[PDB]
């Protein structure tokens, strides 16, 4: 079983540095070459460099010559991203990628075929704050035919992402949770709500579980309906 | 980038069921070295096709790859709700600028109208006491995408104050769900009465209201 | 029923780690896989596939630790079903003949009057040892002309020639695969 697995993500000034690492396994590193791609929220993905960890061979996107520095360590099969003189338009999720073979010897790989699945790296000089969890607390509507909704959102945080579960993530079925939305005051907002049966409501706990890492936030909100 | 890679629609709606074909024109010969991506939103690309035809282990036979010149083209032979994503194609021919991507293609399911059912929920006393507050309109399960949603406070209609955000089309059921948020302090907040979304969807017949007083 | 599959290439950028592909198959009936297993001549030992996925679906990966021993291999793909099952022709695979590298490096082309063509070894071959000599291969061509002059440059990296231009090496280590085309050089 193949994994690649991204961190070094976060939130950095302008101008600042940042080193991402993608730790690989159960494929041969050696005969790899290892590649960084980033997609920039909401538009589509932009390839940005790969090295071949044997040879140490590199080639580089236009957008990041300069200033971006791939490496390898083969002892530890891992591929790092340097980033220096970051600007905001770097502001991305990074995905590592492999291919089989070597740069300028490309011919033979299946495509890009295992990915990382990406941290974030956020290009800003707005400060980390901590969401505040809010129920949205059930009622007549929350309720259409015998079920209802649910949830919490999460307002007023800052740099994304955010994770949500319910009761720890044993409930899943009905779940919706939305994409976070910049508000003007440059902070982010999101929530998330589930639709269950009007009969569970006095019988069953519903808790969200809001993590917001960068800020060291930890949340778990029991949404009961209102009085 | 020394190869440009257009691709074109940009997106496309269908039916469950129908033929489907993305076309990705090289900016010069690439021979062969052509893949395929899929990305379902917030997950990471998933190879589809490699050497610009063959069929990816484990990918589902009705997706297949061709090549005429320099055009490529992704087609899916009978499409299914779960192939709502966004696809790319990539040249891997460059000597100095191998792996560049095409601007990729939005794949959306068309399926029969729904109706959204909308709830309505007032801000919660925790978040007044912190002096502001937020009435979250919620849309579930509906189609076609498009819809508006209208805050209106004591008959007011509210306008940049709220914030909407969409789900991404269910595979399951290919429906969507929304969410607004509209926000006030919590002194504006007490200087009104009734708070009300209104929602108009192609689905329901006529617009729909959910509203509520303070305090109730 | 299968299905007969064959193992139908291998490359080897290096001599250093090589790869084979193969091609199934008929599946329907139930599904299939799909082993390959080697040996070398002469020993009646039958080895599996020491690592299936770094190659790519449907190859075999044979890395360092398995050139630096044995040169030679013969191997079989054996796609197993259910109601059937069926294997491949034997392939015999000797590195040495499968390697193709990467092209010739910083094709330089200068004027000289006359005109001057220097390059280097590709990267990805050791050349210091040097179990590879290597012929050199150019080409050029008016920028609007119709046809293209050959030179096969047999082993050292650099050439002359005697004529608004285009030019391009490969290079192929017999016993072995010619490399794609070097990016092209222009010159007026
Ligand atoms: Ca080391």
């Amino acid at each position: 079983e193949v994994q690649l697995v991204e961190s070094g993500g976060g939130l950095v000034q302008p101008g600042g540095s940042l080193r991402l690492s993608c730790a690989a396994s159960g494929f041969n590193f050696s005969s790899s070459s290892m590649h960084w791609v980033r997609q920039a929220p909401g538009q589509g993905l932009e390839w940005v460099a790969y090295i071949s960890p044997y040879y140490g061979s590199t080639s580089y996107a236009d957008s990041v010559k300069g200033r971006f520095t791939i490496s390898a360590d083969t002892s530890k099969n891992t591929a790092y991203l340097q980033m220096n003189s970051l600007r905001a338009e770097d502001t991305a999720v990074y995905y590592c990628a492999r291919s089989y073979g070597y740069v300028y010897w490309n011919a033979y790989s299946s495509g890009m075929d295992y990915w990382g699945q990406g941290t974030l790296v956020t290009v800003s000089s707005a400060s980390t704050k901590g969401p505040s969890v809010f129920p949205l607390a059930p009622s007549s509507k929350s309720t259409s035919g015998g079920t209802a909704a649910l949830g919490c959102l999460v307002k007023d945080y800052f740099p994304e992402p955010v994770t949500v579960s319910w009761n720890s993530g044993a409930l899943t079925s009905g779940v919706h949770t939305f994409p976070a939305v910049l508000q003007s005051s440059g902070l982010y907002s999101l929530s998330s709500v589930v639709t269950v049966p009007s009969s569970s409501l006095g019988t069953q706990t519903y808790i969200c579980n809001v993590n917001h890492k960068p800020s060291n936030t930890k949340v778990d909100k029991k949404v009961e309906p209102k009085s | 980038s020394d190869i440009q890679m257009t691709q074109s629609p940009s997106s496309l709606s269908a039916s469950v069921g129908d033929r489907v074909t993305i076309t990705c024109r090289a900016s010069q010969s690439v021979s062969s070295a052509v893949a395929w991506y899929q990305q379902k939103p917030g997950k990471a690309p998933k190879l589809l096709i490699y050497s610009a035809s063959s069929l990816y282990s484990g990918v589902p036979s009705r997706f297949s790859g061709s090549r005429s010149g320099t055009d490529f083209t992704l087609t899916i032979s009978s499409l299914q709700p779960e192939d709502f994503a966004t696809y790319y194609c990539q040249q891997y021919y460059s000597y100095y600028y191998p792996f560049t991507f095409g601007q990729g293609t939005k794949v959306e399911i068309k399926r029969t109208v729904a109706a959204p059912s909308v709830f309505i929920f007032p801000p919660s006393d925790e978040q007044l006491k912190s002096g502001t507050a937020s009435v979250v309109c919620l849309l579930n399960n509906f189609y076609p995408r498009e819809a508006k949603v209208q805050w209106k406070v004591d008959n007011a209609l509210q306008s940049g104050n709220s914030q909407e955000s969409v789900t991404e089309q269910d595979s399951k059921d290919s429906t969507y769900s929304l969410s607004s948020t509209l926000t006030l302090s919590k002194a504006d907040y007490e200087k009104h009465k009734v708070y009300a979304c209104e929602v108009t969807h192609q689905g329901l017949s006529s617009p729909v209201t959910k509203s509520f007083n303070r305090g109730e | 029923p299968p299905g007969k599959p064959e193992i139908f290439k291998c490359r080897s950028p290096n001599k250093e780690t090589f790869t084979c592909w193969w091609r199934p198959g008929t599946d329907g009936g139930l599904p299939t896989n799909y082993s390959l297993t080697y040996h070398r001549e002469g020993e009646t030992l039958m080895h599996e596939c020491p690592d299936y996925i770094t190659g790519g679906p449907n190859s075999c990966h044979f890395g360092k630790q398995y050139t630096s021993m044995w040169r030679t291999y013969i191997m079989m793909v054996n796609a197993t079903n259910q109601m059937g099952s069926s294997f491949s022709d034997e392939l015999y695979v000797d590195v040495t003949y499968i390697v193709q590298p990467d092209p010739p490096l910083e094709l330089a082309v200068e004027v000289k009057p006359y005109l001057w063509i220097k390059w280097s070894p590709p990267t990805l071959i050791d050349l210091k040892t040097g179990w590879f000599t290597l012929l050199y291969e150019i080409r050029l061509k008016p920028e609007k002309a119709a046809e293209w002059e050959i030179h096969f440059a047999g082993q050292q990296t650099e050439f002359k020639i005697l004529s608004k231009y285009l030019v391009q090496v490969r290079c192929k280590p017999d016993h072995g695969y010619w490399s794609a085309w070097s990016p092209a050089t222009f010159i007026q």
